[PDB]
């Protein structure tokens, strides 16, 4: 089988390809018995989690725990399974020939891939074209997808994720009472079409915030003004959100009325937002691993041995 | 006993979805059927009298055209064999730039009269084996049936007269005028030195003033307009830049740290007389427009403004490295005023409307340059992409002359003669090959037989004609489409003609395409997939 | 409406009763059935099917039944104490099944006749009490110094097993092995053939160049091909840390105002790798080995000095290189001692087997770990090859702790048997009934090797139970090749007196623990 | 069953059903791959789900390109693995003589034998069979002559016969150029790169260096006539500090000023690389070429430009070893004390553009001891095609000169041992001999199937070549286009002993392991 | 690499992580002479080593 570790910039949330729910999930998841089995996990329990705002810091505790999410939550061996990872859009190049230099001369698997997390939560959605709006803790992406893979060039980021979202409403200062702010965050708090007719019975807009670059309805309707003209009709009508910081407003309609308005009056747009399967990532990553394109897409270890960073890289430079 | 159960071995343990074809009827036969039918979609737009086809593909968008290779990409061809004759044919429009149509009407043929060979009692290897030493023939052949030669490609009646026949079979009604475009485009480029680049010729299309309006350009067209208040020049000192029109900022992290009042009050005055100085650096080396591949600032803009510099923002690379191609500069990544070396030149750069276009000409005074553009006017855009493709197929001929400039009859000339001294090698060939040796010959019929069925006309009294009049003793015989009857002509007086590579590889390639789809016996089709298609091709 | 009100919650089924006995142990008779056929020198392969897409193809009774899965919680125990067996001993752990199943199926009986549990119970104790008694009584020392006796021993323990074909092969390695792992440190002997050694198994090649390397061996190569590939006396130093330029663990954040300062700032790293380097080549070793990166730099550094480098090694095989070299790991080269430098390896070679480059630390002199390379045909022939002789090692193992043989083919399961029926005549209470049930239920073991072998059950165990009667017949037994007694001061099958005391012990004590169960409850959520 | 009655959702196969699955997948497998030995084969076609194309006759491509979810056809397809991954041959020989095992063995198992005194026949045949190929071996320097013949033998049955003239050359010269006096062949140091332009007999070998891209400069040359190659493995790019440093600037003037020291750390470096030049070729003469395993900013692309050197970036980390032994200068991962005796020498360098990608050919170097293989070829399938049969010839050739002993070809050396197995026979104690008929009649499928594939019949063709090895005892095989016995070692047909040897080892284990199983179990859910 | 038999035992029982020094939360590093920077890193561990040779 493959192994899918969906880092996420979450937790681990490690299993296998086929299984519909992961097996590992690792930060956050017996005793009296003889051996090392709690100890072992106790050192890791405690240990900080190396992924922030979805781009990996420490590298030693990220190979370590991925070590303990191979050898202690699923008790197999990575040298005969094929690894798929997942890295956040617009990651560095050096992270990625760091992680291929772990699994290939660390874990010598014998074959991985890298996927972006947006391609991977619209291939759990079922879908293979349209452009995912991630938002989460603490960066947001617009990744167009044509064909299942994430167009490089059209990849608008713009950072308004949960933190910059609960700042104004704090602003309407310590840790327990802005989360208090912030209960209310992950509590409902329903988008409003127009911000008049919801303030009358009392990110879209920069100047709201303090921003001045551009809202995310923009950032979407730009990302997929630089894609093909013809996929362009695919990309407005298949734009799916993710990210649970866009879920909490449950922000759908107001979105699609000013991209509608934005988008010549030809392509309709449908956005697909309301899974919320908790590891969307996950099963995206393991439907790839289950096709026989995965097996195509193959860093082998063979080809890591012959190329090294270039492999990762992939040439086209 | 109403269910016939799969064999044990093999077909039981078959994949649920996958196909396995095995021996000569599932799996040579249905090859044969299927380029057959590959043929059969590409044959009527063979040649001038060819027929355009209007191809929509997965995307809705629209192909008028009868260039074969733009089909084939635009047709979503499943069938594996096939496959494998279009792969064919896209190596032949990657190699030569024209033939693909060739290829196709050859492959096919061939498939089919190895089909018959087999149905009388041959093998596939006998086949095979006639088929190659045929091809062999037909190679030793061509090189005595070439009749001219271009023996100068910087005239531009020869050359125009040279790619006539190209640019014929697509855009017969005007082929003259385009002839003569293409010409003037292509001797403008091709350097005393042997080399001749085809990306070097550009090609502009702007829509509303009919094809008769296109014209050549010594120099570049952009569809852009002018980031400042100059909008003409007319003597150019072009300085090119990779960098923004900016300030240079950190490659790690810049941060104003202020801690006196006095250094907040200066810093903004300090960026514009930073900029001021910059700008007026790189006016006072007489430089009048300025290309960046960047961005442009507003107080660089304003400066540049103030000294009378006209800016342009180019911002594909590609289209930079090619205006410096065109004006003789260099791209440099620093705002930092240009050498005399460094410096490009023009006789004129302006902003002019072609149409309802905006667009930045560059253009050259004298007859040459690096890059040669052409704007083609048009009703209708997909008419500008069918004569795109034209001007395609004339520059590709352009650089096969560059390459070898042997040419032999067209209008099916060569393709009678080469069938017929085939046959007569064939006959002398004893053995079973001499079957396939027979039948690799009249392929070649197929030719000057699609020829015929598109002008409107009997191919048999056709192809008669022609063997006739080739046994007489002229080779330089072939079709006459200027006939309401049945009727031939000297291809050489009439000034019809082909190019001996392009031949030489259309032949090359149908002929090892049809071997290998012969060679095919079993065929094991997986389950089609849903994976994101290839990861290479992207 | 008026919403169920119940006592416990729906979906609670509660089983009692003798409905519950007879369950469990028809569960338990039927995981012995499973592998019934899996005991002896004539058995036959299992090709299990992994829910990974993989293959299994055994005779090992834990490989079997950690393979399949069940849901009744009785086939749960046993499947659990097979387990047992396998991590003690690490053979007998489908004898162990066998002989379970038969008490339980005994002890049957004895419930249908209005006996309480609590009674078998009392007598499967006593029986065991006297197993173990008749056991050491009847066992035999070794001098573990004999290496023939101890390839005697290893092979009455692979026999068994397809590797049986190159069985005297299998044998030397696994004692070889062994030998090796010995290890011994302020007054603790260890023989720790988990952590020591390892089996690499490579496909391809024949099986009869596998082989027991006086070394270690690790799927690497080195770093720059400008490295040596070949060291015929090599010092090698192991590292936990990474010759890269790595954060600090706090905010180290830089403040940047003079133009000088980014340059210092990089060369300032280069020069931190050049002393980490320096601290190094100061040891003058010739291999260098760590378990993090290596900077190119430092690769550069190391060349200079015309050292060879492996970059990214496991924890685990650096534990065996420092085992084997006799070298001591560090984690700071500012801390390092000759002391701390691994001399003892006699050869360091990298070489290509396939496509792939191997690294050697062979011809050590006293390595305290090794490497068994395993070549064959296929993956699946080398794991169960591995399985075979990681039974030979532990079968060694605990010959070398506990030194005591007993006879096999079934000849110490009769002669047990037969003491036991002896002293149950002294018994005058009701449990004289199950304890010679358990006496005939020790009987499994040479009927399941007869039938293996294709002979007449009653017949031959006719002839042993008599021959049992004797006075110097409790080392006869049954081949398990021809279906003839035989005795085994003849044949030569002597199995490790601890294998079959922990066989016995497992067998009873899951016989009483399914006993004692009764009323099945389920359903309640966790 | 017992099984069923723990785990309801189980697959069971028991003794002699366990055993007819596992026979039935063997021959399955035979049939398909039958077709697949001797020149005389027939090309497969194998279209993928995403619609891409293989055209093959290799026995472990075809394995696992074929669609089969079979336990048996797993075992056999790892076995096939294993021999193509240690010998490069001998994959579909492989699966040929174990379905003909387990089919022969089938043949006494459904007369009520046990499998097992077949698996012991087996053994004893193993043995024989063994010792009579370690006698016929032929012990031969290995001269061009030999090897060619041998990467003969290889490649006309895995190409057309012309393209097998071709990459015989090829092969046989790459391996006699990478080869040192007694050392092992490292094959790494063959690059194999594909081109798809040309036609497919023009795959020739570069004795030299093709990498797959080239300069990025424009101002830099396409062609460099003597050059001296720089490998080095040091960015020449940005590098930003491991400590998060960040600029702090109170004026436009110093954000200038740091901009322009930010860059001195790799402006050293190209300064570095320019004295180097400047010092080793005062003028125009000669060339300088730097190969770089990691990147090179624009900015450093134009410093090397202006002095006239050609770089290319990040190639790849085996191309470093291939250039210090091609060219034959010092890899270097730092600039630190670097001198003209780092350097390589080229006798040309060049550029070459297909399509949007370049390459660069890297020639006339002196005594390289890595070359590269150039597949060209019109179609992809066509350079996949000839890559799977240049890998099976590197690995015949590398094998007859490591095993400096070659067997003779054409079934010959399993006629010859199936006679000397049915002459050891009655050596054999029991009813073991039948196994030992059945391994015989096993070892006999390679004639057989030869004669099956150029179109003969299988029984005629046997007797006449086995009476032929007995009246003369010449090792003798089929003649592919008369169906008459002839010499093998006289026209030139030769297999590897190492090959063989392999065939006869796993053949025998894997059948041996399948004739035992009792019990197919599916039970994990 | 340690042993795993003492006999002699004298046992020190701590509450306390024995790993490189980490500064806490109000506690930043802020370089502007880079010839500092290396020895703050060195103390790092440097600290926690004086601890262990105490005990
Ligand atoms: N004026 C003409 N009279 C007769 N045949 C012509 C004329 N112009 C072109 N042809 C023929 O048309 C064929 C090429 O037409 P085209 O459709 O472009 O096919 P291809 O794509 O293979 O070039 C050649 O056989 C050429 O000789
Ligand atoms: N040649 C032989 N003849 C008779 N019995 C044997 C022979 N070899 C081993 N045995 C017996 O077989 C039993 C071992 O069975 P085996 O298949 O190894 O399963 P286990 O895992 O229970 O050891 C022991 O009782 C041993 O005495
Ligand atoms: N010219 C030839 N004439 C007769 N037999 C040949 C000839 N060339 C190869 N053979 C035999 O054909 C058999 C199969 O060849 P090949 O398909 O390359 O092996 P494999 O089946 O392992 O791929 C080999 O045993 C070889 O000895
Ligand atoms: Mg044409
Ligand atoms: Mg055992
Ligand atoms: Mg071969």
């Amino acid at each position: 089988a493959a192994l899918v570790i969906d880092n996420g910039s979450g937790m681990c949330k490690a299993g296998f390809a086929g299984d519909d729910a992961p097996r590992a999930v690792f930060p956050s998841i017996k005793d009296s018995y003889v051996g090392d089995e709690a100890q072992s996990k106790r050192g890791i329990l405690t240990l900080k989690y190396p992924i922030e705002h979805g781009i990996v810091t420490n590298w030693d505790d990220m190979e370590k725990i991925w070590h303990h999410t191979f050898y202690n939550e699923l008790r197999v061996a990575p040298e005969e399974h094929p690894v798929l990872l997942t890295e956040a859009p617009l990651n560095p190049k050096a992270n990625r020939e760091k992680m291929t230099q772990i699994m290939f001369e660390t874990f010598n698997t014998p074959a991985m891939y890298v996927a972006i997390q947006a391609v991977l939560s619209l291939y759990a959605s079922g879908r293979t074209t349209g452009i995912v709006m991630d938002s989460g803790d603490g960066v947001t992406h617009t990744v167009p997808i044509y064909e299942g893979y994430a167009l490089p060039h059209a990849i608008l980021r713009l950072d308004l994720a949960g933190r910059d979202l609960t700042d104004y409403l704090m602003k309407i200062t310590t840790t327990a009472e802005r989360e208090i702010v912030r209960d209310i965050k992950e509590k409902l708090c329903y988008v409003a079409l127009d911000f008049e007719q919801e303030m009358a019975t009392a990110l879209f807009q920069p100047s709201f915030l303090g921003m001045e670059s551009c809202g995310i309805h923009e950032t979407t309707f730009n990302s997929i003004m630089k894609c093909d003209v013809d996929i362009r009709k695919d990309l407005y009508a298949n734009t799916v959100l993710s990210g649970g910081t866009t879920m909490y407003p449950g922000i759908a309609d107001r979105m699609q009325k000013e991209i509608t308005a934005l988008a010549p009056s030809t392509m309709k747009i449908k956005i697909i937002a309301p899974p919320e399967r908790k590891y969307s990532v996950w099963i995206g990553g393991s439907i790839l691993a289950s096709l026989s394109t995965f097996q195509q897409m193959w860093i082998s270890k063979q080809e890591y041995d012959e190329s090294g960073p270039s492999i990762v890289h992939r040439k086209c430079f | 006993a109403l269910h016939v159960p799969k064999a044990p071995g093999f077909a039981q343990m078959l994949k649920e979805g996958a196909k396995h074809f095995s021996g000569l009827e599932e799996a040579v036969y249905r090859n044969i059927q299927a380029c057959k039918e590959l043929a059969q979609t590409t044959r009527t737009a063979y040649g001038p009298n060819g027929m355009n086809k209007m191809v929509i593909n997965h995307l809705e968008k629209l192909f008028v055209t009868n260039d074969a290779a733009t089909i084939l990409r635009e047709l979503e061809v499943q069938h594996p064999a096939a496959k494998m004759i279009v792969m064919a044919s896209h190596m032949q429009e990657q190699e030569v730039g024209d033939g693909t149509n060739f290829v196709l009407v050859f492959a096919g043929a061939l498939l089919e009269l190895a089909e018959e060979l087999l149905r009388i009692g041959l093998s596939v290897s006998e086949v095979i084996e006639g088929y190659e030493i045929a091809c062999r023939k037909a190679h030793e052949i061509l090189p005595n049936l070439v009749c001219c030669s271009a023996k100068n490609l910087r005239d531009i009646d020869e050359v125009s007269s040279l790619l006539r026949t190209s640019i014929m079979s697509k855009q017969y009604g005007n082929e003259v005028f385009l002839a003569k475009l293409i010409a003037q485009a292509c001797v403008s480029i091709f350097p005393d030195s042997g080399h001749f680049n085809v990306d070097n010729i550009r090609v502009c299309k702007i829509l509303g003033s009919g094809i008769s309006s296109s014209s050549v350009l010594h120099g570049m067209v952009f569809k852009k307009e002018t980031e400042g208040d100059v909008t003409s020049v007319k003597d150019a000192k072009i300085a090119v830049y990779s960098c923004p029109f900016d300030g240079m900022i950190t490659e790690t992290k810049g941060t104003v740290l202020i801690k006196t009042a006095e250094e907040l009050m200066n810093f903004s005055k300090g960026e514009e007389n930073l900029m001021d100085a910059q700008v007026k650096a790189i006016a006072d080396t007489g430089a009048n427009v300025v290309v960046t591949g960047g961005k442009v600032a507003d107080m660089a803009l304003h400066y540049a403004n103030k000294y009378n510099i006209m800016l342009v923002r180019l911002n594909s690379k590609w289209d930079l490295r090619r205006l410096c191609k065109t004006v003789g500069a260099t791209a440099l990544p620093r705002l930092t005023p240009p050498v005399l070396e460094e410096m490009g030149h023009c006789d004129s750069v302006y902003l002019s409307e072609v149409g309802d276009t905006q667009v930045v000409v560059f253009k050259h005074e004298k007859e040459d340059g690096a890059i040669s553009t052409i704007v083609l006017r048009g009703s209708t855009d997909n008419l500008m992409d069918d004569i795109e493709r034209a001007v395609d197929d004339g520059v590709n001929t352009f650089k096969v002359l560059t390459r070898d400039k042997r040419l032999v009859p067209g209008g099916g000339a060569t393709e009678i003669e080469l069938a017929k001294q085939i046959t007569s090698y064939g006959e002398t060939c004893p053995g079973l090959e001499q079957y396939a040796i027979k039948k690799f010959a009249e392929a070649f019929e197929a030719i000057p037989r699609a020829l015929a069925e598109n002008s409107g006309v009997k191919a048999n009294e056709v192809i008669s004609k022609l063997y006739a009049v080739h046994q007489e003793g002229n080779k330089n015989v072939g079709l006459d489409i200027e006939a309401e009857v049945p009727a031939v002509k000297d291809m050489l007086e009439a000034g019809i003609l082909d190019t001996y590579l392009g031949k030489y590889w259309a032949i090359k390639l149908a002929t090892n395409a049809a071997v290998t789809v012969l060679r095919v016996d079993q065929i094991i089709m997986a389950k089609p997939a849903g994976g994101p298609k290839p990861p290479s091709g992207k | 409406g008026h919403r169920p009100v119940l006592v416990l919650s729906q979906n609670t089924k509660r089983e009692s009763g003798r409905k519950v006995q007879s369950g469990n142990i028809n569960a338990a008779k039927t995981i012995a059935d499973i592998i019934r056929t899996c005991l002896g020198p004539k058995s036959m392969m299992k090709m299990l099917l992994d829910p990974m897409g993989g293959i299994v193809m055994t005779n090992d009774g834990n490989a079997i039944l950690r393979e399949i899965q069940v849901q009744h919680p009785a086939a749960k125990s046993m499947i659990e104490i097979s387990r047992t067996q396998d991590e003690e001993v690490g053979d007998g752990t489908t004898s162990v099944i066998i002989l379970a199943g038969e008490m339980l199926s005994v002890a049957e009986h004895f419930l249908e006749q209005q006996m309480h549990p609590t009674v078998v119970i009392s007598a499967y104790r006593k029986a065991l009490d006297d197993m173990i008694s008749t056991l050491k009584k009847i066992s035999i020392p070794v001098d573990i110094s004999d290496s023939d006796m101890m390839l005697n021993i290893i092979n009455s323990s692979i026999t068994t097993k397809a590797i049986s074909r190159w069985s005297s092969l299998a044998c030397n390695i696994a004692l070889d092995a062994v030998k090796m792992v010995q290890f011994e440190e302020n007054g603790r002997k260890e023989i720790d053939i988990k952590k020591y050694a390892r089996v690499e198994k490579i496909p391809g090649g024949i099986i009869e160049d596998s082989c027991v390397l006086r070394g270690v061996m690790i799927n690497k190569d080195v770093t720059h091909p400008r490295m040596r590939r070949y060291i015929k006396n090599p010092r090698i130093v192991l590292l936990d840390s990474s010759l890269e330029y790595k954060k600090g663990e706090s905010q180290t954040d830089i403040e940047i105002t003079r133009e000088e300062d980014f340059t210092r700032i990089l060369q300032m790293e280069e020069e931190y790798i050049q002393q980490l380097c320096e601290d190094i080549i100061q040891l003058k070793p010739d291999v260098v080995i760590t378990e993090k990166g290596i900077s190119d730099l430092a690769q550069h550094y190391l060349m200079r000095a015309n050292i060879t480098a492996i970059r990214r090694v496991r924890k685990t095989d650096n534990n065996r290189i420092a085992r084997a070299c006799g070298a001591r790991i560090v984690s700071r080269p500012e801390e390092l001692r000759e002391d701390d430098v691994g001399t003892g390896a006699g050869l360091l070679e990298i070489k290509k087997i396939g496509d792939e480059y191997f690294t050697f630390i062979t011809d050590c002199k006293d390595p305290k770990a090794c490497t068994i390379l395993l070549r064959g045909a296929s993956k699946e022939i080398l794991s169960e090859v591995e399985r075979n002789l990681q039974d030979a090692m532990q079968v060694c193992r605990n010959v070398l702790l506990d030194p005591q043989l007993v006879p096999g083919g079934g000849a110490s399961e009769m002669a047990v048997a037969h003491a036991l029926t002896e002293k149950s005549k002294a018994m005058t209470g009701v449990e004289q009934w199950p304890y010679r049930a358990v006496a005939q239920a020790l009987e499994v073991i040479p009927r399941t090797l007869i039938q293996n072998c294709g002979a007449s059950t009653i017949r031959l165990l006719t002839s042993l139970r008599a021959k049992h009667t004797q006075e110097n017949c409790e080392t006869w037994g049954v081949n398990g090749e021809t279906g003839t007694l035989v005795d085994m001061k003849e044949l030569g099958i002597w199995e490790p007196l601890a294998v079959k005391l922990q066989t016995y012990k497992t067998a009873v004590e899951t016989a009483v623990l399914l006993l004692r169960i009764d009323d099945i409850v389920s359903g309640h959520k966790k | 069953a017992a099984v069923k009655t723990l785990n309801p959702k189980a697959e069971v196969a028991r003794a002699q059903a366990a055993l007819a699955v596992n026979i039935s997948a063997a021959r399955g497998l035979q049939d398909v791959l039958r077709t697949n030995l001797g020149p005389k084969g027939t090309m497969k076609m194998l279209v993928s789900g995403a619609g891409d194309i293989k055209l093959t006759k290799d026995g472990n491509v075809l394995l696992h390109e074929m669609q089969i979810q079979h336990p048996t056809a797993s075992l056999i397809a790892k076995v096939a693995t294993a021999q193509d991954d240690i010998t490069g041959d001998g994959t579909t020989s492989n699966v040929l003589i174990i379905g003909e095992l387990l089919k022969q063995a089938d043949l006494y198992i459904s007369e009520g034998l046990h499998p097992r005194i077949i698996t012991e026949g087996f053994e004893a045949a193993k043995e024989k069979a063994l010792q009579f190929l370690e006698e016929v071996k032929v012990s031969r320097e290995m001269d061009r002559e030999t090897l060619i013949d041998v990467a003969r033998t290889s490649l006309r049955t895995k190409v057309h016969a012309e393209l097998a003239d071709v990459l015989t050359e090829a092969v046989v010269d790459s391996i006699l150029a990478i080869k040192k006096q007694d050392e092992p062949i490292d094959l790494f140091m063959i690059e194999i790169m594909e081109m798809k332009h040309k036609s497919e007999t023009d795959t020739s070998l570069i004795r030299g260096l093709v990498l797959d891209h080239g300069a990025r400069h424009p101002d830099m040359k396409k062609r460099v006539e003597d050059a001296y190659i720089l490998t080095c493995n040091v960015s020449l790019e940005y590098e930003k500090t491991e400590v998060n440093s960040g600029f702090f600037y109170k004026s436009a003037e110093e954000r200038e000023k740091l901009v322009k020291a930010e860059r001195k750390f790799i402006e050293d470096r190209v300064k570095k690389i320019i004295e180097l030049k400047r010092k080793v070729c005062g003028d125009s003469d000669k060339g300088f070429v730097v190969i770089n395993q990691k990147g090179i900013d624009p900015f450093s692309l134009d410093a090397l430009s202006k002095e006239g050197i050609v770089a290319l970036r990040r190639a790849k980390r085996r191309n470093m070893e291939r250039l210090t032994l091609a060219c034959g200068g010092v890899a270097l991962n730092s600039f630190d004390d670097l001198s003209p005796d780092c350097l390589g020498h080229a006798g040309l360098v060049y550029e070459y553009t297909l399509g949007e990608e370049k390459f660069t050919f890297i020639e006339k170097c002196n005594n390289p001891r890595s070359v590269t293989l150039l597949i060209k070829g019109p179609n992809k399938h066509t350079l996949t095609q000839i890559k799977d049969a240049v890998r099976d010839g590197l690995r015949a050739v590398k094998n007859a000169i490591d095993d400096g002993c070659v067997v003779p070809g054409a079934g010959a050396v399993e006629v010859a041992m199936a006679e000397a197995l049915i002459k050891h026979k009655p050596s054999v104690k029991g009813r073991a001999q039948l196994g030992v008929q059945a391994f015989a009649d096993a070892l006999l499928i390679i004639p057989k199937v030869l004669a099956q594939n150029s179109g003969f019949d299988l029984q005629e063709t046997l007797v006449k070549i086995q009476a032929e090895h007995s009246e003369s005892g010449q090792l003798v095989g089929v003649d592919l286009n008369t169906g008459e016995p002839m010499v093998a070692a006289e026209v030139g047909v030769w297999d590897n002993y190492c090959v063989k040897k392999q065939l006869l080892h796993s053949c025998t284990v894997i059948a041996t392991n399948i004739l035992l199983v009792d019990e197919i179990m599916r039970a994990g859910m | 690499g340690m042993p795993k038999r003492i006999v002699n035992a004298k046992i020190a029982c701590l509450d306390f992580s024995l790993q490189k020094t980490k500064m806490k939360l109000g506690v930043q590093v802020v370089i502007t002479d880079p010839e500092k920077l290396d020895q703050i890193r060195q103390r790092e561990s440097d600290i926690t080593k004086e601890r262990i040779q105490k005990i």
